[PDB]
């Protein structure tokens, strides 16, 4: 998003978005991709259409939970407009955290794709949070194993403060002290 | 007010975050200007998440991770408790006060237990404490991982363990150390569970007793006392949590049919069974904050204005934003006469008490007494004073514990390493002929000088 | 949520408490 600041003389705006990604651009297309060919297929869901509704986070909270309240408006109305059966979203972990809150209240399944964190593996918080990649407990120790490889002992961590950074830092910590790695430093950097 | 009950689950304090949003959602019923809530750092991270878009003021005054301080992402957080950053900090002061460096290091698994264990895992290695172990934990957790956890505590050599948690997220595993009765354990309790009823309990001293935990700075509420009284599940209609209070109070239904003519006082629950009023005082200074910021609002002048070229909101007409600016210009004197006055992320620096867990003589049960101080004032190293003869080890022992990883070596011997071992973790190895080590925990052995050499105890040098 | 404690007023404060610990 933009790096204005809000100082709240006026009414907060809405903030704008920075950096367009094409990486992302066709993330969004495979998914339209998929659709389309699932809704052309006479081998899987026959005389029903998938329709879809796909926004954009900026990498940022709020613009994922704008879309989320977006996806969850029929169920909030009933708990408290076509209805989202699940979510394919979202890639940072730290935001599909805050979109697996707003989408368990109403079990919404939600499929991320680039969420590795290992804290979205709780099912007690996140009770319809599925990932079709990886956890990251399996490449923090990868990183061990390959600083053992090699025969390092002294390495450095610097970890982005999130909930991405943090849970693998802590995991790979773990399995370099247990291979007599001695980490000299660890910092936390953030793009803000 | 419109008050909800969060149960300390993130999903119950959202349905009551969609309820407090629902006029902005709908244009993005009544107006929820400001939130006060909550308790949890997961609970108020998600509330958070939500309140924060809708840019409503959110006033905690126990959630205390640092997480909660980065103002880009939580953009009306504020709180009336102290960040957690000092008290990691604070325990790292008291285990090398009393000369540790063998420590252990449990944390609930959640944004209040890691974040708060990392910043004394910092300390520590700055203050060269070495960490044997550390283990996570979580009210909803597995019997395995508890099992694995006090496998641990028993595999382990260090007194000390040092705990990020909460009351409900650390029972199962007090539970399940009591049941195995691992005692002579020195538990450093975080503020969370340092008053905790829930491990605060007379059938587990033997285990916790003597716990060394940080509380927060009592205040006062004069008038509350005899409000608690007044408490009645039919003179109380606002509050519908009364009925459900009165039946738990009384083991009664409106179990026997109530009467609603018993005595509050006849029973002994933590409603009236204080002391100190500290999180409660947190609730009270955070609803003055949002109040006198809203007399802000009400006492402005046309040429003295926060906002767009010093124009004043209504206070008829008020917005959530603009008390959320107050907010964060906010500068109010409590009853007591303190100055409360928000940062640039919305944490209230205050001092912190250290308590210790004392058997009760006469009612048996646990007495926490303050045992000492941390001074967040004060410049690094005078922070902390703790006056040890104020402190029971274990709850009735007087000798301040050993939690080193092996012993001093003595005068004439170096240390020599364990390989796998922590740098804590030495052996004693006497010095060569002509070597001389005349101090305590020498790291190599020292040279005699010319027309010197060492004596038979390698201890100096004779000519 | 039927537990809940409302009185009116001209300016809605929101509150969050744990009344029960899970
Ligand atoms: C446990 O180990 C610690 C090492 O951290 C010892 O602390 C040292 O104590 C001596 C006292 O003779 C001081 O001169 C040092 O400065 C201390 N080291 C520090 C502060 O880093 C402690 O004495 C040991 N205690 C026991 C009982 O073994
Ligand atoms: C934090 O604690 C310190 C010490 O407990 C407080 O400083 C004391 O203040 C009283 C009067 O307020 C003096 O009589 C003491 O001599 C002070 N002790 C010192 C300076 O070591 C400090 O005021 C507290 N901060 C608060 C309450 O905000
Ligand atoms: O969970 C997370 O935050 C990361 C985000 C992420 C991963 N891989 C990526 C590739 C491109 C862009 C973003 C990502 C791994 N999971
Ligand atoms: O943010 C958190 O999780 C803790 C919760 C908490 C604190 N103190 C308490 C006393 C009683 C019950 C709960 C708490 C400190 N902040
Ligand atoms: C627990 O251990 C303590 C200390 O050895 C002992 O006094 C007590 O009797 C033990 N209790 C049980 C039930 O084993
Ligand atoms: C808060 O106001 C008091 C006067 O009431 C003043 O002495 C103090 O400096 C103020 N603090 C800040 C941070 O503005
Ligand atoms: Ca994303
Ligand atoms: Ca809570
Ligand atoms: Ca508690
Ligand atoms: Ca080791």
């Amino acid at each position: 998003v933009a790096a204005k600041d809000q100082d709240l003389k006026s009414r907060p705006e809405s903030v704008e978005c920075i950096r367009y990604n094409f990486r992302g651009f066709r993330w969004l297309q495979a998914m339209i991709f998929a659709i389309e060919e699932i809704n052309s297929s006479p081998a899987l869901l026959p005389n029903l259409t998938l329709g879809y509704r796909i926004f954009d986070t900026c990498n940022t909270v709020s613009k994922a939970l704008e879309a989320t309240l977006s996806f969850v408006a029929q169920n909030k109305i009933d708990s408290l407009i076509p209805s989202t059966i699940a979510v394919v979203g979202a890639t940072g972990s730290g935001v599909s955290t805050a979109v697996a809150n707003l989408l368990g209240l109403f079990y919404i399944p939600q499929v991320s794709y680039a969420s590795s964190s290992r804290l979205l593996s709780n099912k007690n918080q996140f009770k319809s949070f599925l990932r079709t990649i990886p956890n990251d407990e399996h490449q923090a120790t990868a990183m061990a194993d390959i600083i053992e490889y090699f025969r390092w002992n002294w390495v450095g961590t610097i970890a982005a403060d999130d909930d991405y950074g943090r849970p693998g830092i802590e995991k790979f910590r773990e399995e370099a002290e247990e291979r007599d790695i001695c980490i000299d430093f660890s910092e936390l950097i953030s793009q803000y | 007010y419109r008050i909800f009950d969060t149960c300390n689950t993130v999903s119950k304090a959202l349905e009551a975050t969609l309820s407090f949003v629902a006029q902005n959602k709908i244009d993005s019923i009544p107006s929820t200007i400001a939130v006060v809530g909550a308790t949890g750092s997961g609970v108020s991270t998600a509330v958070a998440n939500l309140l924060g878009l809708f840019y409503i003021p959110q006033v905690s005054y126990a959630s205390s991770s640092r997480l909660l301080s980065n103002k880009n992402q939580f953009k009306s957080f504020l709180r009336t408790i102290p960040n957690d950053e000092h008290q990691a900090t604070a325990m790292a002061d008291i285990i090398e006060y009393f000369r540790w460096n063998w420590v252990g290091t449990i944390a609930a698994d959640d944004d209040y237990g890691r974040p708060g264990i990392e910043k004394f895992r910092e300390e520590a290695e700055e203050r060269d404490i070495c960490i044997d172990f550390s283990e996570l934990i979580s009210q909803y957790s597995d019997e395995e991982e508890i099992q694995h956890v006090v496998e641990v505590i028993q595999n382990s050599t260090a007194k000390v363990i040092v705990v990020f948690s909460s009351g409900p997220d650390l029972e199962p595993l007090i539970k399940e150390i009591v049941r195995r009765n691992i005692t002579g354990k020195i538990w450093l309790a975080s503020e969370a569970w340092a008053s905790s009823s829930l491990i605060a309990m007379p059938q587990y001293f033997h285990v916790v007793g003597g716990t060394i935990g940080f509380a927060l700075k009592a205040g006062q509420i004069p008038g509350f006392r005899e409000f608690l009284k007044k408490v009645h599940p039919r003179k109380s209609v606002h509050n519908g949590f009364a009925k459900e209070f009165w039946e738990e109070t009384f083991n009664c239904h409106l179990r026997p049919l109530c009467t609603g003519d018993e005595n509050i006082s006849s029973v002994e629950t933590p409603y009236i069974d204080y002391t100190h009023l500290r999180i409660s005082y947190n609730v009270y200074l955070a609803v003055y904050s949002i109040a006198h910021a809203l007399q802000d609002i009400y006492t402005c002048l046309p040429g003295r204005g926060l906002f767009t070229n010093g124009s004043c909101a209504d206070i008829k007409k008020v917005e959530a934003w603009q008390v959320l600016k107050h907010l964060r210009h906010l500068n109010f004197t409590n009853n007591m006469g303190e100055q409360v006055t928000f940062d640039e992320c919305g944490d209230l620096v205050g001092n912190y008490s250290i308590i210790n867990w004392h058997l009760s003589p006469e009612d048996g049960s646990i007495v926490f007494k303050e045992v000492g101080y941390y001074n967040v004032y004060a410049k690094k190293g005078e922070r902390l004073f703790i006056n040890e003869e104020k402190i029971l080890w274990s709850g009735f022992s007087r000798e301040v514990p050993f939690s080193n990883c092996s012993r001093d070596c003595l005068a004439g011997t170096r240390k020599g390493i364990i390989e796998g071992e922590p740098t804590c973790c030495f052996e004693c190895v006497e010095c060569p002929d002509g070597e001389y080590s005349d101090e305590t925990d020498a790291s190599a052995c020292n040279k005699c000088p010319d027309d010197f050499w060492s004596n038979e105890n390698h201890t100096s040098c004779i000519a | 949520p039927d537990q809940r404690a409302q009185k009116k007023g001209d300016i809605i404060l929101g509150g969050l408490f744990p009344i029960h610990f899970g």
